[PDB]
């Protein structure tokens, strides 16, 4: 168990020293990517059956 | 004290509390507070447009093509069927050696198919073969556990997930594990490649998800929070977020750059486990497959449920959205696939 | 008066309960395809349809004629009595089938999963319904049962339609359920051997409870009417029209109870719960 | 068009019914228990390899042995929640890994995903057990002192010429596994013990009989009879 403890500490030290951003910015980018493509998602806004290959 | 093992346990817990502090530093708001002013997507009522039959047992995997037209399906009858979703016709029906297949992938060129299972072997078949019938082309051996998922990078790179709690990047021709990713305690169940092939995440039975750097072979982030084993995972179409579903009847959305959980999707009336997850084309909609024969549609921004998909007669084992967002497919334990839009 | 209006309201409640239970069964089947998925469920649907016909067609007119005392639809009632003979006979018939079904699934489980294809299920349902319609309509429209609406059939028709419609199904059902009892007693004894060995009556009482409930409700509900239907035209010791009418109502009462005794599996319970909420 | 639809739906209906009619049996048990030898023998005498497909009396079976080699074989086993029965094989002649086998059996019998899967217990390698019993060199009481106070059951049906020591040994192992199997209870699943050796040939009639019993008891508890 001596090797796995050195490996657990070194992995946690590598994962610990990351720089994190604010949740506000993560949500603002998600909202921007959402509304930037919202009008093009057929599953959200149903597209008329004419351009639907399974309805025409 | 003095024994470096107990001191490593102490520095470990110290690091977990430094991580909790580094998480609360960026934990300034909640997703609900940010998205309280958005409008709900409204009622979304998709209907079954096709039903693809032929399979003799419960289906376990499906994968759209890049053309959003072809897809591969795996049943426990020893078959790997390729479907033309427009006409519901089968283009090929490849019998497999081991009938307990658990995953299948589709090369972005449409040139190769993959599959694997309890044989701990990933078999690649060239669909663009030049004579007779599609047959085995390559076969990647080396895992001491069952292959649960595999995905192509290109026609010669594929990443696999196995029951030896490790992931590996392979050179299909040479059959060598070009890169090994270790660190999970339990069985790694699912992987999802980033839209730029550069990264991928994996969910294991140690109630943890891990983000792996493809080119460097190191684990970048480890996320926890689920009380059970994580069974499914998928990237947000943007590439900076992903969702997980677990046996504890809960879905959780994590962000990579913030290094903590962002949102939890659950209802006190949903008690069955969860088998598959997938984002919409814009990532605004999150689809999750439950054992209760239903598909729950969550609003990936407000955590509110926006729709249900009651169209299968048995447990939904898998699902997948087209890459163009034109339709969604669902594979279930009724030996049927259903397209919804 | 008080008795007349009370009989009226109770009978209307009986009819409404029959309709609700059986329409709930047919709807719970049609709405949920995972209940319609198996094959044994087909026969239960047949039973529900038989009881729904009893309800909508036969019962209310007899209740009105019992209240008012006179048959108002007139030339109709020939048909009515035919319908009566038919529906109250597809019901008993259907029970027989369901019982035999269960037997095939317990005395030879392997042969069952192989041989019972939905084609054989439809053949059995067809046998039930065609025996009913044949033996019912044909002698009415041909006026063979005849030598306010006169329901007195005839001495030979009584015995004939009775032997068929009741005494063959009750024989088959008693034989079948007693065979199932022998088998269940065997399996309990085996499990008891193993469990007593490991650790080194109640479940038998449970078997008795369920078999007695099933077979005993059917018999104690239909049998008196049919021993009367046997003796009365013969004895034209004897009884009166009112008693014959209440024992008739017992017969149609089985038609009310059938859903609760044949369609309360746990999944059936949850389907009802998710329909009504 | 119409006749293509007719030929397809009826061939696919017969194949769907056939797969529905094949009884999958999962083989589980420690290694050094002759599991692979039993599957190899079935492949030989009726028709080793990871898989086996064999028919008894027009009844199809599919026997599978999983070689994933781990402890919580959840996903590798919870994908096989619909098998008719689990054949648990145990090397009765390995006196010290028997507690390991018992613990694994306890974890299987109380598994959350097998609450309804009945298990057929094969106590394999009885000939080696008789050899060890006649040798009298490694006694079970040294590992399980309870065997000292154990009494041969009065319901035992020994084969002609069986040493009471051997009878007591094999029925002791039987009751050691039955003590685990009878706790859980709940009537959702049962254990069917069998004394077997690798050369026994009726080891198909036993699996047939007991799959039939499992189906009988499922049909009984379905109609609330049992
Ligand atoms: N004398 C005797 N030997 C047996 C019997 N059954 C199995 N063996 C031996 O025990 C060994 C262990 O069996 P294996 O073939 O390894 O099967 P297993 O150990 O249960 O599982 P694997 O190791 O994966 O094959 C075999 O090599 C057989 O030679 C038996 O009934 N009698
Ligand atoms: N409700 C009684 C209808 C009926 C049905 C069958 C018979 O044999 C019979 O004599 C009378």
């Amino acid at each position: 168990s001596i090797a796995q403890a050195r490996k657990l500490v070194e992995q946690l030290k590598m994962e610990a020293n990351i720089d994190r951003i604010k949740v506000s910015k993560a949500a603002a980018d998600l909202m921007a990517y959402c509304e930037a493509h919202a009008k093009e998602d057929p599953l959200l806004t149903p597209v008329p059956a004419s351009e639907n290959p399974f309805r025409e | 004290s003095g024994s470096e093992l107990d001191q490593l346990r102490q520095e470990a817990e110290q690091l977990k509390n430094q991580i909790r502090d580094a998480r609360k530093a960026c934990a300034d708001a909640t997703l609900s507070q940010i998205t309280n002013n958005i409008d709900p997507v409204g009622r979304i009522q998709m209907r079954t447009r096709r039903t693809l039959r032929g399979h003799l047992a419960k289906i376990y995997a499906m994968h759209w093509g890049t053309d959003s037209r072809l897809l591969v399906s795996a049943s426990q009858d020893g078959k790997l069927i390729i479907w033309d979703s427009y006409t519901t016709n089968k283009v090929h029906a490849i019998p497999l050696r081991s009938s307990w297949v658990m995953t299948c992938a589709y090369a972005p060129s449409g040139n190769y198919v993959a599959c694997g299972g309890l044989d701990n072997i990933c078999s690649i078949y060239n669909l663009k073969t030049r004579e007779g019938n599609v047959r085995v082309s390559r076969e990647l051996a080396g895992h001491t556990g069952y292959l649960s998922c595999c995905r192509f990078l290109d026609d010669n790179q594929i990443v696999t997930s196995s029951g030896d709690t490790t992931c590996a990047l392979w050179d299909i021709e040479t059959g060598q594990q070009t890169t090994t990713f270790t660190g999970h305690t339990g069985d790694v169940m699912s992987l999802s490649l980033a839209p730029d092939t550069r990264l991928f995440v994996s969910g294991a039975c140690d109630a943890s998800a891990k983000l792996w750097d493809v080119r460097e072979g190191m684990c970048r982030q480890t996320f926890t929070g689920h009380e059970s084993d994580i069974n499914a995972i998928c990237f947000f179409p943007n590439g900076n977020a992903f969702a997980t579903g677990s046996d504890d009847a809960t879905c959780r959305l994590f962000d990579l750059r913030a290094d903590q959980e962002l949102m939890t999707y659950s209802h006190d009336n949903i008690i069955c486990g969860i088998t598959s997850v997938s984002f919409s084309k814009s990532g605004r909609l999150l689809l999750a497959g439950y054992d209760d024969f239903n598909c729950n549609v969550w609003d990936a921004l407000k955590a509110d449920r926006a729709g249900v998909l009651a169209g299968h007669d048995n447990r939904v084992s898998c699902l997948g959205v087209t890459d163009d967002g034109m339709a969604v497919a669902t594979g279930s334990w009724d030996s049927f696939l259903k397209i919804w839009n | 008066f008080s008795v007349r209006i009370l009989t009226a309201c109770f009978l209307s409640l009986l009819i409404l309960s029959t309709l609700l239970g059986n329409t709930l069964v047919c709807a719970a089947v049609i709405r949920f395809r995972h209940l319609r998925s198996k094959v044994t469920n087909f026969f239960v649907i047949s039973l529900a349809v038989s009881d729904l016909l009893v309800a909508v067609l036969v019962m209310p007119w007899k209740a009105v004629a019992e209240i008012a005392g006179f048959w108002p639809f007139g030339s109709f009632c020939n048909i009515w009595v035919a319908f009566d003979i038919m529906c109250s006979t597809a019901s008993i018939l259907n029970l027989c089938v369901i019982s035999v079904d269960r037997y095939w699934a317990i005395s030879s489980p392997f042969r069952y999963e192989r041989k019972m294809t939905p084609k054989a299920a439809f053949i059995l349902i067809s046998v039930a319904w065609t025996l009913s319609v044949l033996i019912s309509f044909i002698p009415v429209q041909l006026s063979w049962h005849k030598a306010n609406c006169d329901s007195s059939l005839s001495r030979t028709y009584a015995i004939s339609s009775s032997v068929i419609s009741f005494y063959i199904p009750v024989a088959i059902m008693i034989v079948t359920y007693t065979r199932i009892y022998r088998i269940a007693q065997k399996q309990i004894r085996r499990i008891a051997a193993l469990e007593r060995a490991a650790v080194h009556f109640k479940r038998e009482t449970k078997v008795l409870k369920t078999l007695s409930v099933i077979m005993g409700v059917f018999v104690c509900c239909w049998l008196p009417f049919f021993i009367l239907n046997c003796i009365l035209p013969f004895c034209g010791f004897c009884i009166d029209s009112n008693t014959f009418d209440v024992f008739v109502w017992f017969g149609w009462a089985n038609s009310s109870l059938n859903p609760i005794i044949y369609a309360f599996n746990a999944d059936f319970r949850k389907a009802f719960s998710t329909l009504l909420g | 068009q119409r006749e293509a639809n007719k030929k397809i739906e009826k061939q696919l209906q017969k194949d769907k019914q056939v797969y529905r009619a094949t009884h999958r049996l999962l083989l589980l048990g420690a290694d050094n228990s002759g599991k692979s030898t039993i599957v190899k023998q079935m492949r030989i005498l009726h028709g080793g390899i990871f898989e086996t497909k064999f028919q008894v009396d027009k009844v199809n079976f599919h026997m599978f042995d999983v070689g994933g080699q781990r402890d919580e074989r959840r996903k590798w086993i919870q994908c096989f929640n619909d098998v008719t029965a689990i054949i648990f094989v145990v090397d009765s002649s390995d006196y010290n890994r028997l507690q390991e086998a018992l613990n694994l059996f306890k974890s299987i019998w109380n598994n959350r995903w097998l609450r309804t899967i009945s298990v057929i217990l094969f106590l394999n390698k009885q000939d080696l057990l008789a050899e060890k019993v006649l040798a009298g060199k490694s006694k079970i009481e040294d590992y399980f002192p309870e065997f000292a106070r154990y009494t041969t059951p009065e319901d035992a049906t020994p084969e002609p010429g069986e040493d009471p020591r051997v009878t007591r040994a094999k029925y002791f192992i039987r009751d050691e596994f039955l003590r685990i199997s009878t706790a859980s209870g709940d009537g959702r699943h049962y254990c069917y013990p069998h004394f077997t050796c690798a050369v026994d040939t009726e080891n198909a009639r036993r699996i047939f009989n007991d799959c039939r019993d499992i189906i009988q008891r499922m049909h009984l508890r379905q109609y609330e009879l049992l």
